[PDB]
């Protein structure tokens, strides 16, 4: 059985090859208490990660080890993985190959860095690293297409073709979920609600996941929102307080399409999708339009699919057809695609063995698994 | 073409 | 009625098909009211002053 | 404030 | 010795169906190639595109290699360490497509395109190896 | 702690991708459910419908001695050719592609057409109804006729005596924004908005009156017509296949192959669907055509047939922005 571990900016996913759902889905956070402990004899831990950290998050200083894709702390990154194997999965890595994922246009610095910490600290028998974007359409059942990959840390648009990435055509946009959550709080204060600390940053993350949605027409919806109170919804704070938001439901997600609301010169994903496909070849351009896919938890907003379909249609020539593929399971598409890839019989060919690494060293990963 | 070197 | 001065000229595309099939041939009384109102509304007078080259 | 702080 | 013998070395494993060596210095010309195949018909103009200063024009509509249309995957010829190029042939009417790799040496260009269903990584690793050997021979 | 497959190396990757849901089941189990044409693998059947799986001449020769002549006798061609020696996916390909290849392409055609019809007939009727209604509404609208007469009467005023035509095409309405006054502040259409508002209260706002034209401008007439016409061609091609084609012969069919038992119940109902859609297809064509001569243009020009509602919609938005600018500046 080969482990498939999905490190992510927000959520970390792990399971087994051939499974239809990740076995452990827990937040990718690390916590260190900011107050001294007065009640002795408890055996309180020094660092807290995952659900347990989320449970006691009030008295913890949560930190994301990965920010904007790049891992800013290599010491914490193993700890969540250490908790991933022995605690969440309860499996010894010494007898199972493990699968991790890599990000588009990743710097070469990291790629051996995960390699040099797995074959040594956990000494996994075998390893393979692929693009999370490539595995996205693999779960969708297609091999050629473009992925609208958006997550907590970064967003990438990758026009895959026979499962081989195009590096020049990869476009990186800094409009991720954390940006929207940071944008939700700065606009939520208009209603008298002030959320500033990191512990309550998860609270607004919970709110937008349940209440925020994508509006088809911004100009029509603000007029209706001002006129009537129908769009307003009530949310319950864990302390029992009751909050109500009138127009923020469609305003925060709209920044994904209007980055000038955040003040970023780079425009929305709708043109970035169109911008990326301009870089590809003309003959292949026909296939890419009709097999566009959405992925990541950022793309969970209701009514997001038809809104992007409408906008890029105006951008696209009238001759061309656009088919937005949005599988409802695309939340775990990156994880599921990896389990599909691991389960393949031919997947044993491009294994990197512990022995072969020893004579080849860290540099083998750039040429073996690319 | 110039003379070729030995094979690997 | 014709303007006293030359004004801006707009160019259209003549209907290649016969005008009998078109609705222009039909002399509805509604069209006659348009000419009568236009000649009395004074809009044509404003056209001479504004649309003169 | 309403939700948060004292204000 | 025997520039053709490398082609035999290139075809020992049978994972490729065309292989060639071309000297890109001065007037480009093929030194050894598989007879009757794609790589035997390389023109100097195509060589100039492959080694040209412009590393972006072949992204608009790909390029032709021996007259056969192919698409660009990744370009690393002019970057130290690999000196390698990756291509995939472009076909019409659902015709089979093949992975093409080119490695640049001091004097020569080594070109491999595999058979049907063969992963590009296998084609790339071989061409890099013989290119690595050939540069160690000051060619 | 380190720890005879004729099938091509690349292809094992593709088979495991699509049939992942059936990993725990033996080849004998998965070979049976596929013949049932069940709803649970309406997606996987498309993968085996691709050219990649079918266009593999070298494997077909390799697995040919392992094939069972199911067309007649139902017996193995060669003597022993045990199928247990073959791998998991090797058993499936020979028993499905090589064995049933005589009617495989015919059976997939009966099923590919099955999926497309089941979901498009509902929407295709909606599209053809909107276009027909939009064409009839434009032809039966006095407001649209009245504004054209006003434009023609005004247009003839500034034009020369030698060019006093009594009619014009719809495509000529785009010249109004291209004409500016002395200071370029007000365009020709801008006078029309204040002229109509002051003296013609009936023509003040025609966009709410005629709305189906705007939505009809978002659909391609030729593309829709070709899409519907594709359905009839597949249907009639199916009739000659089930009645006199490869599907007609049941001897080559396996006893546990309800493909004949599922298409035939739909065969009578499917004929009803194509007849109704054919009537709607004719209805849209004539409904578009009578309103097509009514304004002077012809469908013989392919652009005119397609870009008919677009020009009207282009004037609708052009009139909308002209009115909005006129109201904003004066107020
Ligand atoms: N229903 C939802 N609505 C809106 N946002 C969501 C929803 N579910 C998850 N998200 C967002 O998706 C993010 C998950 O990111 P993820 O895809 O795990 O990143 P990565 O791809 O790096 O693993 C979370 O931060 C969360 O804010
Ligand atoms: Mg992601």
């Amino acid at each position: 059985a080969a482990l498939v571990v999905d490190n992510g900016s927000g959520m970390c996913k792990a399971g087994f090859a051939g499974d239809d759902a990740p076995r452990a889905v827990f937040p990718s956070i690390v916590g260190r208490p900011r107050h001294q402990g007065v009640m002795v004899g408890m055996g309180q831990k020094d660092s807290y990660v995952g659900d347990e950290a989320q449970s006691k998050r009030g008295i913890l200083t949560l930190k994301y080890p990965i920010e904007h894709g790049i891992v800013t702390n290599w010491d914490d990154m193993e700890k969540i993985w250490h908790h991933t194997f022995y605690n969440e999965l309860r499996v010894a890595p010494e007898e199972h190959p493990v699968l991790l994922t890599e990000a588009p246009l990743n710097p070469k610095a990291n790629r051996e860095k995960m390699t040099q910490i797995m074959f040594e600290t956990f000494n996994t028998p075998a390893m393979y690293v692929a693009i999370q974007a490539v595995l996205s359409l693999y779960a969708s059942g297609r091999t050629t297409g473009i992925v609208m990959d958006s997550g907590d840390g970064v967003t990438h648009t990758v026009p895959i073709y026979e499962g081989y990435a195009l590096p020049h055509a990869i476009l990186r946009l800094d409009l991720a979920g954390r940006d929207l959550t940071d944008y939700l709080m700065k606009i939520l204060t208009e209603r008298g609600y002030s959320f500033t600390t990191t512990a309550e940053r998860e609270i607004v993350r919970d709110i937008k996941e349940k209440l925020c949605y994508v509006a088809l027409d911004f100009e029509q919806e603000m007029a209706t929102a001002a006129s009537s109170s129908s769009l307003e919804k009530s949310y319950e704070l864990p302390d029992g307080q009751v909050i109500t938001i009138g127009n923020e439901r469609f305003r925060c997600p709209e920044a994904l399409f209007q980055p000038s609301f955040l003040g970023m010169e780079s425009a929305g994903i709708h043109e970035t999708t169109f911008n990326s496909i301009m870089k590809c070849d003309v003959d292949i351009r026909k296939d890419l339009y009709a097999n566009t896919v959405l992925s990541g938890g950022t793309t969970m907003y209701p009514g997001i699919a038809d809104r992007m379909q409408k906008e890029i249609t105006a951008l696209a020539p009238s001759t061309m057809k656009i088919k937005i593929i949005a599988p409802p399971e695309r939340k775990y598409s990156v994880w599921i695609g990896g389990s599909i890839l691991a389960s393949l019989s031919t997947f044993q060919q491009m294994w990197i063995s512990k022995q072969e690494y020893d004579e080849s060293g860290p540099s083998i990963v750039h040429r073996k698994c690319f | 073409p110039p003379p070729p070197p030995p094979l690997p | 009625r014709r303007p006293t001065r030359r004004l801006k000229q707009m160019h259209w595309e003549k209907l290649n098909s016969g005008l009998e099939f078109t609705f222009w041939t039909g002399p509805s009384d509604e069209a006659n009211k348009i000419l009568e109102t236009l000649h009395t509304s004074g809009v044509l007078d404003e056209l001479d002053e504004s649309f003169a080259m | 404030w309403x939700a948060x702080c004292p204000a | 010795a025997g520039w053709n013998a490398y082609i035999d070395n290139l075809m020992a494993d049978g994972t490729c169906q065309d292989a060639a060596i071309v000297g890109y210095k001065d007037s480009p010309c093929v030194w050894a190639a598989v007879p009757g195949k794609t790589f035997v018909n390389i023109t100097p103009a195509e060589v100039g595109v492959l080694v040209g200063k412009d590393r972006s024009s072949f992204y608009v509509n790909g390029l032709t290699l021996g007259g056969q249309k192919c698409m660009v995957i990744r370009d690393s010829l002019l970057q130290d360490g690999e000196f390698s190029m990756d291509l995939r042939t472009k076909s019409t009417g659902g015709a089979p497509t093949f992975n093409v790799t080119v490695t640049k040496t001091d004097k020569t260009l080594v070109l491999l395109m595999g058979k049907e269903g063969v992963h590009g990584g296998l084609i790339n690793k071989k061409c890099y190896e013989m290119a690595s050997h050939l540069r160690r021979s000051q060619y | 702690k380190t720890l005879t497959d004729y099938m091509s190396s690349e292809l094992q990757k593709l088979f495991g991708i699509h049939f992942h849901k059936l990993s725990h089941k033996n080849p004998n189990e998965i070979i049976r459910m596929i013949l049932h044409c069940d709803d649970s693998m309406n997606e996987c059947v498309e993968f085996l419908s691709s050219d990649k799986v079918l266009n593999q001449p070298k494997l077909k020769a390799d697995l040919e001695p392992y094939r069972i002549d199911w067309a007649n006798g139902g017996d193995l061609v060669n003597s022993e050719k045990d199928a247990s020696e073959l791998s998991r996916w090797d058993y499936l390909y020979v028993r499905l592609i090589v064995d049933l290849g005589g009617y495989w392409n015919q059976r997939m055609n009966a099923l590919k057409v099955k999926n497309i019809i089941e979901t498009n007939y509902e929407n295709l009727v909606r599209q053809t109804k909107l276009i027909g209604r939009a064409a009839l509404e434009l032809r039966d609208s006095k407001v649209f006729k009245g504004l054209l007469y006003l434009i023609l009467y005004l247009g003839n005023y500034m034009n020369d005596y030698v060019r006093q035509a009594k009619g014009f095409a719809i495509g000529s309405l785009q010249r109004l924004p291209l004409i500016k006054n002395a200071n370029n502040t007000k365009s020709l259409l801008h006078i029309l908005d204040i002229t109509i508002r002051k003296h013609f209260p009936q023509f003040d706002n025609f966009s709410p009156e005629l709305s189906t034209v705007t939505e009809a401008a978002k659909l391609n007439i030729e593309a829709i017509e070709q899409e519907c016409s594709e359905l009839i061609r597949g249907c009639q091609n199916l009739q000659i296949d089930c009645d006199s084609g490869a599907l007609s012969d049941p001897t080559v069919f396996h006893p546990d192959d309800k493909i004949l038992s599922v298409i035939l119940p739909w065969l009578m109902e499917g004929t009803k669907k194509m007849d109704f859609l054919k009537e709607h297809l004719r209805t849209m064509n004539t409904t578009l055509n009578n309103a097509m001569r009514y304004f002077g243009e012809q469908p013989n020009d392919p652009n005119s047939k397609n870009l008919f509602f677009k020009r009207v919609d282009s004037f609708i938005i052009d009139y909308s922005k002209a009115r909005s600018d006129n109201l904003k500046s004066e107020e």
